[PDB]
C-alpha cells in the first residue's frame, strides 16, 4: 500500500543516490545509463502520476503494480547506498566489481523508468488496458492473465510453459534473467512486450531465444554504441566479425556491430524484422560470418521457413464506404499505387511497404496516420470484396 | 461553398466548408481549428499526390465531396 | 545519432 510518507521516503533515498553520484572523484560518463539524469526523471513521472490522482489517492494506494514498482523503487535505491558504503574507495575504480554494479543498477533504474511510463503514461494508468505488439503474444497474455499488468515469475513461468515448454531450471534461470528487466521477481505486460518483440516469432518463441541468447557467441546482452566498437577492435583484422547487442534507450529492439572490408566498426539495426532473418541475410553475402570473432557460426535456417502472410477480407460495410470515395479499402493512401501489404503494430494502421521504407527511412519509427511508435509490423494480404 | 472530406488516424472524418480558390495552408489551418494540429506537421494527400502549402485546391482539381488523407510529420 | 544502414 503506498501513502504519503512511503513516496517521500523514496525520493529522500534517490536524492541520497544521486549526492553520492555528483562526486567528481568518480568522473562517469554521460552516456546511457545516466542515473544523475534517470533519477531526477523518475522524480518528475512520479510526481505527475500524483496530480493525475490528487483525491484519488485511494485508487493509486491499492494498485498492485504501483505498490511493487515503489517497493523495488525503495530496494535499488537502498542497494545503491549500501554499494557506495561498502568499499568506498573502489567505486573511483575505474573497472572494479562494485562500479561494474552501479553500471547494472543503472541499467534497472532506465528499464523501471522506461516501465513507468510505459504503464502509467502522462501520469494515468493504463496497464489493464497495455497494447501488446505481436498478436500471438497478446492473445497468451489475455487467455493466461487476462488484463493483468503484472504477474509472479512463478505464474508465468507456469502459463508459458503450457505452451512453449522449458527444459530445465538451467533454461527458465536464463529466460527470468533476459525477460525480468526490473529485477523484482514479477514480469510485466511491458516486459513481456519487449521479450516477445525480440524473440519474435511467437510460434518458435523458446528455440528463437535459445538459438540466438543462448547458444549464440554473438549475444553480448545490454551493451553501449561504444562498448561495441570496444570489442571489434580485437578483430580489425578478421573481415566479417560480428557482435549483436540491445539498447536501453531501444527497447525491445536488437542492434548489429560488424567490421567492413577496411574495417572502420559499423553498427546497424535490423527494425521491426526477426534477428535470425537480418543474420541469415547477412551470413549468405559474407559481413556476419564470425561471432565475437570465432571462427564457428551457427547455421539459423531451421528458424527461417518461408511462412504465409496473414491475409484480412474486406467487408460490405468497408466495401460500400470506399465505393462512395471511388477507390478500394485495399488500396494504400499515401501512395495511391499500390495494395496495402503491411500492418504497423500496436496501432493496426495499413500502407504499402514502400510508403513504410521510405517514411522510415526519412522520419523514423512512427505511425504516418497517428504518430504511435512503431513496436513493430507484419506481412498481410488484403483479399478484395 | 463547397464541403471536403479529411480522413485521419486520430480521430472521426473531418467535414470542411471550402472554396476552390483557398490555398492548402488555408486548409491546413481549419484542420488547426477542428484538431488542434500545427499546420507544418499536416502532410495532406489526394488519390496519392501530397499537396503543396502554395498552391490552391482548384490547382490539384479537387471538387465537392473529394476525400483527402492526413499525414503527420 | 549516427548509426549505418543494413548491408
Ligand atoms: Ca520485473
Ligand atoms: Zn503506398
Ligand atoms: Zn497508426
Amino acid at each position: 500500500t503506498v501513502d504519503k510518507k512511503m513516496v517521500e521516503k523514496c525520493w529522500k533515498l534517490m536524492d541520497k543516490v544521486v549526492r553520492l553520484c555528483q562526486n567528481p572523484k568518480l568522473a562517469l560518463k554521460n552516456s546511457p545509463p545516466y542515473i544523475l539524469d534517470l533519477l531526477p526523471d523518475t522524480y518528475q513521472h512520479l510526481r505527475t502520476i500524483l496530480s493525475r490522482y490528487e483525491g484519488k489517492m485511494e485508487t493509486l494506494g491499492e494498485n498492485e503494480y504501483f505498490r511493487v514498482f515503489m517497493e523495488n523503487l525503495m530496494k535499488k535505491t537502498k542497494q545503491t547506498i549500501s554499494l557506495f558504503k561498502e568499499g568506498k574507495e573502489r567505486m573511483y575504480e575505474e573497472n572494479s566489481q562494485p562500479r561494474r554494479n552501479l553500471t547494472k543498477l543503472s541499467l534497472i533504474f532506465s528499464h523501471m523508468l522506461a516501465e513507468l511510463k510505459g504503464i502509467f503514461p502522462s501520469g494515468l494508468f493504463q496497464g489493464d488496458t497495455f497494447r501488446i505488439t505481436k498478436a500471438d503474444a497478446a492473445e497468451f497474455w489475455r487467455k493466461a492473465f487476462g488484463e493483468k499488468t503484472i504477474v509472479p515469475w512463478k505464474s508465468f513461468r507456469q502459463a508459458l510453459h503450457e505452451v512453449h515448454p522449458i527444459s530445465s531450471g538451467l533454461e527458465a534461470m536464463a529466460l527470468k534473467s533476459t525477460i525480468d528487466l526490473t529485477c523484482n521477481d514479477y514480469i510485466s505486460v511491458f516486459e513481456f512486450d519487449i521479450f516477445t518483440r525480440l524473440f519474435q516469432p511467437w510460434s518458435s518463441l523458446l528455440r528463437n531465444w535459445n538459438s540466438l541468447a543462448v547458444t549464440h557467441p554473438g549475444y553480448m546482452a545490454f551493451l553501449t554504441y561504444d562498448e561495441v566498437k570496444a570489442r571489434l577492435q580485437k578483430f580489425i583484422h578478421k573481415p566479417g566479425s560480428y557482435i549483436f547487442r540491445l539498447s536501453c534507450t531501444r527497447l525491445g529492439q536488437w542492434a548489429i556491430g560488424y567490421v567492413t572490408a577496411d574495417g572502420n566498426i559499423l553498427q546497424t539495426i535490423p527494425h521491426n524484422k526477426p534477428l535470425f532473418q537480418a543474420l541469415i541475410d547477412g551470413f549468405r553475402e559474407g559481413f556476419y560470418l564470425f561471432p565475437d570473432g570465432r571462427n564457428q557460426n551457427p547455421d539459423l535456417t531451421g528458424l527461417c521457413e518461408p511462412t504465409p502472410q496473414d491475409h484480412i477480407k474486406v467487408t460490405q460495410e468497408q466495401f460500400e464506404l470506399y465505393c462512395e470515395m471511388g477507390s478500394t479499402f485495399q488500396l494504400c493512401k499515401i501512395c495511391a499505387e499500390n495494395d496495402k501489404d503491411v500492418k504497423i503494430e500496436p496501432c493496426g494502421h495499413l500502407m504499402c511497404t514502400s510508403c513504410l521504407t521510405s517514411w522510415q527511412e526519412s522520419e523514423g519509427q512512427g505511425c504516418p496516420f497517428c504518430r504511435c511508435e512503431i513496436k513493430g509490423t507484419e506481412p498481410i494480404v488484403v483479399d478484395p470484396f | 461553398s463547397m464541403h471536403i472530406f479529411v480522413k485521419t488516424g486520430i480521430g472521426p472524418i473531418i467535414s470542411l466548408e471550402v472554396e476552390p480558390s483557398d490555398t492548402i495552408e488555408n486548409v491546413k489551418a481549419k484542420i488547426q481549428d477542428k484538431e488542434g494540429i500545427p499546420p507544418d506537421q499536416q502532410r495532406l494527400i489526394f488519390v496519392g499526390k501530397q499537396l503543396e502549402d502554395g498552391r490552391t485546391l482548384s490547382d490539384y482539381n479537387i471538387r465537392k465531396a473529394s476525400y483527402l488523407y492526413l499525414v503527420l510529420r | 545519432d549516427g548509426y549505418t544502414p543494413e548491408p
